[PDB]
């Protein structure tokens, strides 16, 4: 018996988005940091 | 259920050998319940012979012997070595079934060989039993898959921690702690001491349930092994040995008291390594010991297991739990300085519990008020506490000396 | 499973077929000692995160802690190894 195979509970399309909204908000860019904090600021899928 | 007869077109078919061509239904049932009822008086008395000359296996002879009882002449020719034979002819319409006789030449009946000559009765004596059972003279009746490495370091560790001796069991628990490819062999281990925790309900071992938790304790050592995929499987064993009520065989004498202090030690260390927000270990351990704690109905033994976890837990949480429900000090001391039955269990088990409680929130007392205390046990319930806080103050002032 | 893990177990028994609940006080932020933490003078098609415990995350694993032993709510069962092949360090 083997324990089916588990998925992470974020979407690819939602871990792609941790991956870019945390490489913008380590500030290479300034328009990018700023989007990425006002997208932290106001998405409101941001919990989970 | 009924009586049975010869079938009435057995009837019919006997008739056509007399040379009877029509033979009405009435006659054929005249005929098949005599020679049915004929049957049946040959057939009981048959059973004379084969009961009176005891024999349980109604011969041919017996038949014949019965045959010469009710007068009718001898069937002859029955005695011989023969059986059932019977040959279908299957026929153009006529089914039936015959005899097929055979021949033989006569000669070779004069020529065959001879059997051999019988033996005459004689009698025979032998012991059946001697003032008892029977003896044995012959005259009587007779009377994924683990490799077979890992699958001996399993049988052996396992059966090194079950209590034959304590050096090799401190070599398994030195194995256990301080080996680098024990993986594979983990679910074996989980499942090992979930189910002999499980096995405490059948039987209230308190040693082999100590030595089940020194397994985990030495399990959650091990730098090598990542006890991430089955904690979920040792977090409610070491719950049953905290929070469960009968931990002993015999309740008055037994220590329960230290496998409930070692397993809340235990699981303080498990929600430290392992407790993260998407687990939420911690809080949900809280949230039983917590639940089992204010609830009353809860025996002494319990609340014991529940007040030692949550104050091994820390400083915070005896500040947050523990402290509004000091006034239920008085509840207990309801028990202890006046109680109509004083030879009862609940009396060590009560001031355990007040022992437990005091020394615990003798520094939340040492942290959370004034460095005087000059009345703050009198403030304090049963004016005990208090004292115990004084004592701890001093024992900091001492710990201050030192360092 | 009587032959599986657990096996001496099952040989020794001989059985041979086959307000303080509120949720706040709960919050690891009144409940853990984070002070200590505070450092003073210190001296994706797969995925990027590892995967959880989903039993440990989502079961109701308090549900195995025995309360009582004489009176105990429901009816526990033996447990088969499920071998979860999601752990690594584990050759299948």
């Amino acid at each position: 018996r083997l324990k089916p195979r588990s998925i992470h509970e974020l979407s690819v399309e939602q871990q792609l988005y941790y991956k870019e909204i945390t490489e913008a908000c380590v500030g290479s860019c300034e328009a990018k940091r700023a989007e990425a904090l006002q997208s932290i600021a106001t998405d409101p899928g941001l919990y989970q | 259920l009924s009586n049975t007869v010869l079938p009435s077109e057995s009837m019919k078919v006997v008739a056509e050998s007399m040379g009877i061509a029509q033979i009405q239904e009435e006659t054929c049932q005249l005929l098949t319940d005599e020679v049915s009822y004929r049957i049946k008086e040959i057939a009981q008395d048959a059973l004379k012979f084969m009961h009176m000359g005891k024999r349980q296996k109604l011969t041919t002879s017996d038949i014949d012997y019965a045959l010469k009882l009710k007068n009718v002449e001898p069937l002859y020719g029955f005695h011989a070595q023969e059986f059932i034979p019977f040959r279908f002819a299957s026929g153009g319409g006529r089914e039936l079934y015959f005899y097929e006789e055979k021949e033989v030449d006569l000669s070779d009946i004069i020529n065959t060989p001879l059997p051999r000559v019988p033996l005459d009765v004689c009698l025979k004596a032998h012991w059946l039993s001697i003032e008892g059972c029977q003896p044995a003279i012959p005259e009587n009746p007779p009377p994924h898959e683990l490799s077979v490495e890992q699958q001996l370091y399993y049988k052996e560790i396992t059966e090194a921690c079950v209590g034959s001796c304590e050096a090799k069991r401190a070599e398994a628990l030195q194995s256990i702690a301080t080996d680098p490819g024990l993986y594979q062999m983990l679910p074996r281990f989980s499942t090992f001491i979930s189910e002999g925790v499980r096995v405490n309900v059948v039987q209230n071992n308190l040693a082999l349930l100590i030595y089940l938790m020194r397994m985990v304790k030495a399990l959650m050592d091990n730098p090598t092994l990542y006890l991430e995929k089955y904690v979920h499987e040792l977090i409610p064993a070491v719950m049953t040995c905290i929070v469960s009520r009968q931990l002993c065989l015999r309740p008055d004498v037994d220590n329960h008291w230290a496998l409930r202090d070692f397993a809340a030690r235990l699981v303080a260390q498990i929600c430290k390594h392992f407790s993260t927000t998407t687990n939420n270990i911690q809080s949900r351990i809280t949230k039983t010991f917590t639940k089992s704690w204010v609830d009353e109905k809860t025996p002494w033994t319990t609340r014991y297991g529940s007040i030692a976890g949550l104050a091994e837990l820390g400083h915070d949480v005896i500040k947050t739990l523990i402290l509004p429900r000091l006034q239920q000090e008085g509840e207990r001391i309801r028990s202890v300085l006046d109680g109509p039955v004083l030879s009862n269990i609940d009396r060590i088990g009560a001031d355990h519990v007040q022992s437990l409680l005091l020394k615990h929130c003798a520094p939340v007392l040492a942290k959370l008020r004034p460095p005087p205390d000059n009345q703050d046990a009198y403030r304090a319930e049963f004016g005990s506490l208090g004292p115990l806080l004084c004592s701890q103050v001093v024992k900091a002032r001492a710990q201050a000396a030192l360092q | 499973w009587r032959y599986g893990p657990a096996r001496l177990w099952y040989d020794m028994l001989g059985v041979p077929e086959d307000d303080l609940l509120a949720d706040e006080n709960f919050l690891m932020v009144t409940q853990l000692h984070w002070e200590d933490d505070i450092i003073w003078d210190g001296e994706p098609w797969y995925s990027i995160f590892p995967i959880d415990n989903e039993d440990l995350v989502y079961g109701r694993w308090e549900d195995n802690i025995i309360w009582d032993a004489q009176a105990m709510p429901r009816l526990l069962e033996p447990p088969v190894l499920t071998l979860d092949p999601n752990d690594e360090n584990l050759i299948l």
